[PDB]
């Protein structure tokens, strides 16, 4: 764990935005 | 998913309990991923909403929807974004590509009552995207 | 489940209970909670934030948290009002300027849906001097009679005395406490 | 227009030198430690000196003024921004900013002044591409500068692509003495320590007011930034047109992104203070702190410092939650807390004595400040949709970035 | 945390105490101190600054700080407030002239916030004479009864005699230590 909000995995783009 | 077959019947009963017509911050889930909701998912979503009821032909509320996008935020970390309308007057169209959930007249755009009606062809169709092509970018 | 130790725990006394400190500044608000607490007439500097204490009797620790009545600190009533089971207010009847300003803040404490479950707690400060009105001029003038869905007492206390004290303290544990 | 870039000390002696265009004689930087002397002493000292004709602009480094004496009406933005690229630069190289550094790399650091700036021209500025043609510890100069690619070095090979986000938040509050918040900007920060295998271009995508807007989307909690400034990397012709963040990210941790913004929301914070101060008796200290933000978030290692008095001595702490600790050096009383969640209602009462002679001259009224961090916290709701990874080999990435919540200029305005 | 080592010191006597000497000029507060600490009637010329000793009786050590009643020395009793346990007020009962301006004085310094644990300790000096009033025509003139939340007590003593100072110290001595 870190302090300060742990890291989360992140998407590539909007997949609702076609 | 167990979980969400769980959250189904609370959530189709809280929908049911508000009608059709306090706490401050922004508070975010330790390593929980946060994305839209994807083409495939949505349609999965879809499917499984019809399956299990309660999601076509009800009565569409801003109430209702917002409840239904935080659970499913709640759920499977899908941005609550992805279960919009087309622009009225009329039936509107799924915003995302796949869903399989659009918004009809039941009977002002606004005063309007629209209804959640399954779409097969809107998951396969991009009427939305075609009605809006500057929207889809 | 099972609530056997629920039961052994209040056979010998379990419940505390919560109470809150309101009212104007120099009303006896701080001389009220040390005389309550301690039992003693304690000179206090005015009150610029906040005062926490916890009263134990018969059984219960009811907690006090001290407000003040400052125009900066008169706001800040809202932020005590979270996590707060009981309400105290304390009235300056020999202030008949500011007995107008009292029943105005009193009235818009009283007019919030989150202050709806606290009892009403008035207690009849600065009765000491001949100034000071009795338990019912100061309750119309207030108009206590007309806080509907409201369970407030009309108490009068002396800060130099202290006499009344136990009568509000038993008064405000029968209308909290529907036990035997 | 800097006619020379000098690095000087406390002591008037000038670390190190560069000349860059020989219009201004190396003995005017004697004269500048009587001027900046004279100027402090009278008030009228300023970054930008002037000694008669030829301008020598001084920063207060951590240990020494970078003077860069200048004779024409050069660009004094320009000369701020080399100055300030320098100073990153020596900081990337050395991680110490002090005299000790500053005489052990002199032979590494007049090639590194050398090759930044010629004829008062800065060419050189990427920290990376400096250390891959200037070492302390040559060959020809690297293709990427001469590319148009000067943000992504071409080649880095990895065994991980790991990207590695921070979502940073500035909340300053201006809280003026009669309650009321003049200044209340929330400034974002999206840095990324981007680690991986070439050179991706990434393609940002958050959930933007703006964008949400544009794409019909305009309905749910979109963050509406004031102020949005794109880093280098960043192509600025994709987010005129259509607000597309594309751009090649750094080898490391870089600010792509910072949004700039005014809130409306109320504070995370509610600190009530009291002056209960006697005439040269005693002093009455009480601070009442309510804490607006949400229960579920906790601000780790929250210090609201407030400022005891000047001359004051022997006080006594009555606080509830909390360490109350007086520093000497600051002259303050810092409400030093572990762990605060929200909602917390935190009082303190001090109590000291003060001297009986009374002080010759007022010492003012600084604001009380605290420095509260909440990490996990996204207050301003603005959400991440996708971070575009493209790689012409193909890979699979797997960023990573965490929300942070800070206290900036947080400071309310004493009684 | 041990307290062996007070407990011991306490055993054989410990605490020690603190006075203060304040009163009009020429009201016997340097021929009271040196009373007090030697025995005997010392002829001192004006208060121009102050006179600082201790006293032990009882097994405790009470320094006294005698201060002057000038109109350049009364405003620095101040001064000598701090860091105070104790406080002797000199009365001239004598001075009939002088008993308004000492009432005066006295109600000046006892209206101090920083001086309200110090008890009231008032000597009838100058208890020799037929003009000197008694213990209680002399504490009604100066209010004594009117000074709330204070604890004094009036002793008559002669300069020239020194009768009283023993039991003005037993009366200071109980009032101040609340020990067997
Ligand atoms: N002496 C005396 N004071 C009283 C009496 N009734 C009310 N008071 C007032 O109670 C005040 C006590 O001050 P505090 O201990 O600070 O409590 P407070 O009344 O809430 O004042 P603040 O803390 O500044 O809000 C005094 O200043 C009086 O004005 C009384 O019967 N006798
Ligand atoms: N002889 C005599 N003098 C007394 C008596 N009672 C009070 N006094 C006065 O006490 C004074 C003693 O002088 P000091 O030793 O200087 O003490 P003081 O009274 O505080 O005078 P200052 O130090 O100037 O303030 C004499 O001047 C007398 O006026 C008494 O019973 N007999
Ligand atoms: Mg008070
Ligand atoms: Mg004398």
């Amino acid at each position: 764990d870190r302090k300060g909000g742990s890291y989360s995995q992140a998407a590539g783009s909007d997949s609702a935005q076609s | 998913s167990k979980s969400s077959v769980i959250g189904w019947p609370a959530v189709r009963e809280r929908m049911r309990r508000a009608e059709p017509a306090e706490e401050v911050g922004f508070p975010v889930t330790p390593q929980v991923p946060l994305r839209p909701m994807t083409y495939k998912a949505a349609v999965d979503l879809s499917h499984f909403l019809k399956e299990k009821g309660g999601l076509e032909g009800l009565i569409h509320s801003q109430r209702r929807q917002d409840i239904l996008d935080l659970w499913i935020y709640h759920t499977q970390g899908y941005f609550p974004d992805w279960q919009n309308y087309t622009p009225g007057p009329g039936v509107r169209y799924p915003l995302t590509f796949g869903w399989c959930y659009k918004l009809v007249p039941v009977e002002d755009p606004e005063r309007e009552v629209l209804e959640w009606r399954f779409d097969s062809r809107l998951a396969f169709h991009h009427v939305a995207r075609e009605l809006h092509p500057e929207y889809f970018k | 489940g099972n609530i056997f130790a629920n039961l052994f725990k209040g056979l010998f006394g379990k419940k505390e209970m919560r109470i809150l400190m309101v009212g104007l500044d120099a009303a006896g608000k701080t001389t009220i909670l040390y005389k309550l607490k301690l039992g003693e007439i304690v000179t206090t500097i005015p009150t610029i934030g906040f005062n926490v204490e916890t009263v134990e009797y018969k059984n219960i620790s009811f907690t006090v948290w001290d407000v003040g009545g400052q125009d900066k600190i008169r706001p800040l009533w809202r932020h005590y009002f979270q996590n707060t089971q009981g309400l105290i207010f304390v009235v300056d009847s020999n202030d008949r300027e500011r007995v107008n300003e009292a029943r105005e803040e009193l009235m818009r404490m009283l007019a919030e849906d989150e202050l709806r479950d606290a009892v009403l707690l008035v207690f009849a400060n600065k009765q000491d001097l001949p100034n000071a009105m009795n338990a019912a001029e100061i309750t119309d003038k207030l108009g206590l009679h007309s806080l509907r869905h409201r369970n407030w007492y009309i108490q009068a206390t002396c800060a130099t005395s202290g006499d009344g004290l136990y009568e509000g303290l038993d008064w405000l544990s029968n209308q909290l406490r529907n036990q035997k | 227009s800097a006619s020379a870039v000098y690095v000087l000390d406390l002591k008037g002696k000038v670390l190190i030198c560069r000349n860059y265009r020989g219009d201004v004689d190396m003995s005017e930087v004697e004269h500048f430690m009587p001027i900046l002397m004279e100027k402090e002493e009278e008030g009228m000292l300023s970054p930008i000196l002037a000694h008669g004709g030829v301008r020598f602009m001084w920063i207060k480094h951590n240990n020494l003024y970078l003077v860069a004496t200048s004779k024409k009406n050069a660009c004094v933005s320009l000369v701020f921004s080399f100055l300030y690229k320098v100073v990153q630069v020596f900081s990337e190289y050395f991680k110490e900013l002090e005299e000790e550094s500053i005489r052990d790399n002199f032979v590494i650091i007049y090639e590194l002044l050398d090759e930044l700036m010629d004829f008062g021209y800065p060419q050189t500025t990427d920290s990376k591409i400096l250390q891959e043609y200037i070492t302390q510890e040559a060959p020809r100069p690297p293709a990427t500068v001469t590319n148009a690619v000067s943000w992504r070095s071409e080649g880095i090979k990895y065994r991980k692509n790991e990207v590695f986000l921070d979502v940073i938040e500035a909340v300053n509050l201006l809280v003026s003495a009669n309650g009321n918040v003049l200044r209340s900007e929330i400034v974002g920060s999206i840095k990324m320590r981007v680690f991986l295998s070439g050179m991706p271009e990434l393609r940002l995508g958050l959930n933007d007011k703006v964008l949400f807007d544009n794409t019909g989307r305009g309905k749910s909690k979109s963050v509406e930034l004031e102020d949005v400034k794109f880093h280098q990397c960043v192509r600025l012709s994709r987010f005129e047109n259509d607000r597309t963040i594309s751009f090649i990210p750094p080898d490391g941790e870089f600010e792509l992104m910072s949004y700039r913004l005014n809130t409306h929301v109320k504070p995370l914070i509610w600190i009530e203070s009291v002056i209960e101060k006697h005439s040269h008796s005693r002093i009455e200290y009480m601070v009442k702190a309510k804490s607006q933000f949400k229960r579920r978030s906790t601000a780790n290692n929250v210090e609201i410092h407030i400022p005891v008095p000047n001359d004051a001595d022997s006080p006594k702490f009555k606080t509830t939650v909390g360490s109350v600790k007086w520093v000497p050096e600051n002259s303050e009383i810092v409400w030093s807390v572990k762990s605060f969640p929200g909602g917390k209602e935190y009082l303190m009462r001090a109590h000291f004595g003060l001297p009986s002679v009374e002080a010759e001259d007022k010492e003012g009224k600084p604001p009380i400040s605290v420095k509260f961090e909440i990490p996990y916290f996204t207050t301003s709701g603005i959400q991440v949709r996708y971070l575009k990874i493209i790689e012409k080999s193909g890979y699979q990435a797997l960023p990573w970035v965490r929300y942070i919540t800070q206290n900036g200029d947080y400071q309310l305005r004493t009684q």
